[PDB]
């Protein structure tokens, strides 16, 4: 997007800020643009960001296997782009959930391992 | 009508002229991506295309013959 | 968040935590 | 006229990031595409052909701009620069012509089509650039 | 302070230390159990 | 029965929050410090100017937000290191 | 993330931070080194059973 | 006698080898690096250059490089700290 | 020392490596120069600081 000068990405969605009639753009607490007004319709939008975060790959090893589960990082599961399963740590793709527990393994992050197993 | 075939490891050159002993070198340059679709041209009945370059070209060929 | 700041999660969650002081009480009493 | 059967295999170069292993001889025996799937672009974060058990926090990730808008101006006249640009007289540099422009909308197509063009210096901007910005004063 | 030695016997009422005391029969005079700790790091 | 009354103290367990807090908030906010730069911002510079120009301009706001980081991790370790020996410390009394 | 701290989102800016060396990688790697060592700070404390 | 069999564990003492090899082998590679200077090499900067600009593109290596000795020299002292207090713990248990 | 380009300082001693005949010099682990080729005389040898 831009908003007459205001050159950026992400995300326009419909506000509930009021800014004063001579006012274009607002931002936030650490000097961010965070509200734009559309020169053309005068109508306050939000700018959200563009869904982030590290992509880490867990693996067993090349001589246990070749298979591998990836974690996105507080990443919803349906603004990624089989066994899916979302947890508050992010989405964890390529391992089911189960109910029982075992001894930690590979620590996945706020209380999930995984294994090779059977 | 076309017809691809998957280059599964192939296209890895030299980049540079310089030895190196048992050694895990990341390198970054213009290569032919893994497991990629190559275009497998026939040209015989006569037809042989004119075709984009747009960053280099690996070219494979099985003939026996000089042709 | 921010412009590439990111907070990772603890691998112990506090209830897990729980259970471990709850099980060294429960062991000394 | 007549030949006998002939093939040949194009692909095409792309700017990629490869590791390659390099043996006592000097010679490449593997090679791993940084970009492929997961355990190889994992392998070549690490810088080894062995990979432990655990989260190997990897790239990074990003969604993409899908598409564009650009709201701009509404409209308005064209602010003559020919006013400036084609008077018929200058005044001297002691007394040198001064003018403020109003909004309008700013084709700089004109202002291109005049001279030669001696000297063309833009410092704080670059003249191919120069139909995107949007100068308040 | 003083560099002490044990008594030629080494025989402690059963107890068998051999496994921590030095080797006489190495270059090194380590014991059989600092002979692994060296080789491996 | 009185220790709750003294709690309804925590204050060595909001001081870790505190100092990173502060050390987030300072690492955003040294991103609008021209750091001698006409714009502090990137895309501006590097869309606004040619490209062999806005080399020099971008070359003058990388060594200054690469120094940030530089400045950052640093503490992180110094005090992480501060954090262990408190760790060590409660393990003991365990 | 080193390349979206420095340059941040641009694209021309990613072949001029390759230059200055490992700078970035080091600084990555102390950062998580910091994150394991954290989590061996509560087991030890409190996994004592 | 088991214990011989839990050994044939030290990977505290391989992690001390391995930190300093790793410093090491980076303080060398950071001598092939630009900084953004015309070339890496003092001499061929001579070689294809006159005195006058010399001297800065030079002074740009000279302080990339102080830089590296800085980073380098101040972790050192950061991971002293640690192995020293490892080393009163040992006396300590001794 | 002077190799077709290659500029540096140190001694010259008869090598046991050998390169690819379109590898001019090699590198040693941390990327620097260890071993040159002689452009007039073509033999390898190698460089002890
Ligand atoms: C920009 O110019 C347009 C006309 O080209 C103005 O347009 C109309 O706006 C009203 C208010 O929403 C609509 O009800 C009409 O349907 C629009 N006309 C057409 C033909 O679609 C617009 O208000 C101007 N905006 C500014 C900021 O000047
Ligand atoms: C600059 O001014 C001159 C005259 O003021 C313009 O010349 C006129 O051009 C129109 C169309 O080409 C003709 O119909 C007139 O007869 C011309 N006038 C004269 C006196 O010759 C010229 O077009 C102007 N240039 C610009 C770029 O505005
Ligand atoms: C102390 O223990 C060692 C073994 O750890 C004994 O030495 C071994 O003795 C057996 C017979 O009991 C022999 O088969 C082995 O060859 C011996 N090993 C070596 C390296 O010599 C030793 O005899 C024990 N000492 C006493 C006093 O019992
Ligand atoms: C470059 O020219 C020189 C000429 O001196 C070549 O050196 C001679 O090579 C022959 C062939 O092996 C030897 O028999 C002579 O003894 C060499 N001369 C001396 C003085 O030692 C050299 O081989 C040439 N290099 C290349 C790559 O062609
Ligand atoms: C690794 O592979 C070797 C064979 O090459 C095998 O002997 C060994 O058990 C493997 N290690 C693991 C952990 O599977
Ligand atoms: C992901 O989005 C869906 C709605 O599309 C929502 O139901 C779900 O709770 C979200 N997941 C998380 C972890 O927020
Ligand atoms: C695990 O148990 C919960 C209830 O505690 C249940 O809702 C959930 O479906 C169970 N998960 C699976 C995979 O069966
Ligand atoms: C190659 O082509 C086939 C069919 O056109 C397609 O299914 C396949 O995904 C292609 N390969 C790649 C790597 O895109
Ligand atoms: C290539 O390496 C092998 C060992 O992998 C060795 O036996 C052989 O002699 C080498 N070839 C040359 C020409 O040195």
């Amino acid at each position: 997007f831009n908003f007459n000068g205001l050159t950026g990405t992400g995300v326009l969605t419909e506000s509930n800020k009021k800014f004063l009639p001579f006012q274009q753009f607002g931002r936030d607490i650490a000097d961010t643009t965070d509200a734009v007004r559309d020169p053309q319709t005068l109508e306050i939008l939000d700018i959200t960001p563009c869904s982030f975060g590290g992509v880490s790959v867990i693996t067993p090893g090349t001589n246990t296997s070749n298979q591998v589960a990836v974690l996105y990082q507080g990443v919803n599961c349906t603004e990624v782009p089989s066994n899916v399963f979302q947890t508050r740590a992010g989405c964890l793709i390529g391992a089911e959930y189960v109910n029982n527990s075992y001894e930690c393994d590979i620590p996945i992050g706020a209380g999930i391992c995984a294994s090779y197993q059977t | 009508p076309p017809a691809y075939t998957n280059s599964f490891t192939r296209g890895v050159y030299y980049p540079d002229k310089v030895f190196r002993s048992s050694v895990l070198h990341s390198t970054q340059d213009l290569f032919l991506p893994f497991f990629s679709n190559v275009t497998w041209f026939h040209a015989i009945r006569f037809d042989n295309p004119v075709l984009p370059f747009n960053d280099g070209v690996y070219f494979a060929s099985t003939e026996k013959s000089n042709i | 968040k921010f412009n590439g700041l990111t907070v990772l999660p603890p691998l112990l969650t506090d209830e897990m935590i729980a259970q471990y002081t709850s099980a060294l009480l429960a062991g000394t009493i | 006229w007549t030949a006998g059967a002939a093939a040949y295999y194009v692909g095409y170069l792309q700017p990629r990031t490869f590791l390659l292993k390099y043996n006592e001889n000097g010679t490449i025996t593997d090679a791993v595409d940084c970009a492929l799937d997961p355990l190889s672009e994992t392998k070549c974060t690490l810088k080894s052909f062995t990979v432990e058990k655990g989260i190997y926090q990897t790239s990074n990730f990003r969604v993409q701009p899908t598409e564009s808008i650009v709201r701009f101006p509404n409209i308005t006249n064209l602010c003559p620069f020919d006013e400036v640009f084609n008077a018929t007289r200058f005044a001297s540099v002691y007394a040198w012509n001064r003018k403020r422009i109003s909004n309008c909308v700013a084709d700089y197509s004109v202002l291109y089509n005049f001279a030669p063009f001696f000297a063309f210096k833009c410092y704080g901007v670059s003249p191919t650039k120069l139909n995107d910005l949007c100068f308040t004063n | 302070k003083q560099i002490y030695k044990t008594p030629p016997i080494k025989y402690f009422g059963g107890f068998n230390f051999s496994q921590i005391l030095p080797d006489p029969s190495k270059p090194s005079k380590r014991s059989p159990i600092e002979d692994l700790l060296f080789n491996k790091v | 029965g009185k220790i709750q009354d003294s709690l309804s103290a925590l204050g060595k367990l909001q001081d870790v929050v505190n100092h990173n807090a502060q050390a987030l908030n300072t690492l955003v906010k040294q991103l609008s410090s021209k750091f001698g730069a006409i714009s502090s911002v990137l895309n501006d510079i590097l869309s606004r100017l040619d490209p062999p120009e806005a080399e020099v301009q971008i070359d003058r706001l990388i060594t200054g937000r690469l120094q940030s980081l530089q400045t950052y991790v640093t503490q992180q370790l110094i005090r992480a290191a501060e954090i262990r020996a408190s760790a060590n410390l409660a393990a003991t009394k365990m | 993330d080193c390349t979206m701290y420095i340059c941040g989102d641009s694209t021309e800016c990613s072949n001029l931070l390759l230059q200055y060396g490992s700078f970035c990688t080091q600084l990555k790697r102390a950062l998580t080194g910091i994150a394991v060592e954290q989590d061996k700070n509560t087991q030890e404390v409190f996994a004592q059973v």
